[PDB]
């Protein structure tokens, strides 16, 4: 569901980064979570295939 | 005694943390105090 | 729609990316998150793109 | 009592798959010296063919909470989940780590694991975590359970990669329950153990059981 996704990962987005900069607490357990479950990914970037 | 471990593990860790600085800050200090007097009260409870 | 989610979860990562006066304070989770993003990301893939 | 892992203990890190419809085990190997990458060493076919179990043994030098690894990176404990184990190859003495070169076709996001000299930096270290919710955080790893280990360094499970025909060892985002099976735990003094390397001598006669040199004519 990219539609989907994307709405997600806007609001991610609108988590992680603040004012021009990172959010260093935010990004690193964001970017640990979509490592945990690497299906965000998308079928692209998954490892496998 | 499964809350008395999960304070001590968290104790333990927030040491680990201010154990490299030279000086714990007013807000460790408070952190400290808090966490002691948990503790102080769950070692009661088990003591009685 | 995919193209879309792509290039969003791409700009999530980049902004999840950690600050450059970290990266020179050198500090390890900064480092490490960075890494994980090279990894995810081949560079190759964003020139091509 | 079940018992507990602790430092200093030799264990091997051994992994179940199936084949043909068969359960096979297998123990975490690398020979250090030419070649630092790990491979994985059967162990099932133990009554037909010995393992070569020389080099799948390691030494669990030093446990560490995630905080206290964090303080020793800047500047006999019994293992608990959560806790970063620093493994070192009995044989070569160097230690367990996720290499950044990968190898693997099939996975993309995927390092190698291998051997590594020194035990400097994070890449060495691993973190256990139960396999299972019957165990938890903070409790003591009993001997026989099964752990996943991921990579300090990396954030990486260590994986069981099946995808090509052969059975490969490597650091992926797939998790893979292992076995720490216990080798040995402490030696008293002057008392032998399997596993150890000796010559037999003839009583004290100074005559020791041997082959023949080499470029024999007995072919050894």
């Amino acid at each position: 569901n990219p539609c989907g996704g994307e709405r997600y990962l806007d609001f991610l987005r609108f988590a992680v980064f603040v004012n021009g900069e990172s959010v260093e607490e935010n990004a690193n357990v964001v970017v640990r979570l979509l490592i945990r479950k690497p299906e965000c990914f998308g079928p692209a970037l998954r490892g496998e295939g | 005694v499964d809350y008395l471990l999960r304070l001590q593990e968290s104790i333990s860790d927030f040491y680990w943390y201010y154990s490299g600085k030279d000086v714990i800050e007013e807000q460790g200090k408070r952190n400290f105090s808090k966490a002691m007097s948990v503790a102080k009260q769950v070692f009661n409870s088990l003591t009685e | 729609a995919i193209m879309s989610f792509y290039a969003a979860l791409i700009d999530l990562l980049g902004r999840c990316a950690p600050e450059t006066h970290l990266i020179q304070a050198g500090k390890g989770e900064a480092l490490r998150i960075r890494a994980i993003l090279r990894s995810l990301v081949p560079l190759d893939d964003l020139v091509g793109i | 009592e079940v018992q507990f892992l602790r430092t200093d203990d030799e264990v091997v890190l051994q992994c179940s798959a199936t084949v043909l419809k068969e359960q096979l085990k297998l123990c975490l190997a690398a020979e250090g010296f030419g070649n630092r990458l790990c491979f994985l060493e059967p162990t099932s076919n133990a009554q037909n063919v010995p393992p070569d179990l020389a080099i799948c043994c390691f030494i669990l030098e030093q446990s560490l909470s995630v905080r206290a690894l964090q303080e020793m990176l800047a500047n006999h404990r019994t293992l608990l989940y959560g806790h970063a184990i620093l493994l070192r190859h009995a044989h070569s003495r160097m230690y367990l780590s996720c290499l950044t070169t990968s190898r693997s076709m099939t996975d993309k996001l995927a390092f190698d694991v291998g051997l590594q000299e020194d035990a400097t930096g994070e890449a060495c270290w691993w973190t256990m975590h139960p396999a299972s919710k019957q165990r938890s955080e903070g409790e003591k790893v009993r001997v026989g359970d099964d752990l996943i280990l991921v990579s300090v360094s990396s954030e990486r499970y260590l994986h069981l990669s099946t995808a090509s025909g052969e059975l490969q060892v490597d650091a992926s985002f797939m998790q893979t329950l292992w076995n720490m099976n216990p080798i040995c735990s402490g030696c008293e003094e002057g008392f032998v153990t399997g596993g150890h390397v000796l010559r037999l001598f003839h009583g004290h006669m100074d005559e020791c059981l041997t082959i023949s040199p080499s470029d024999s004519d007995d072919q050894r």
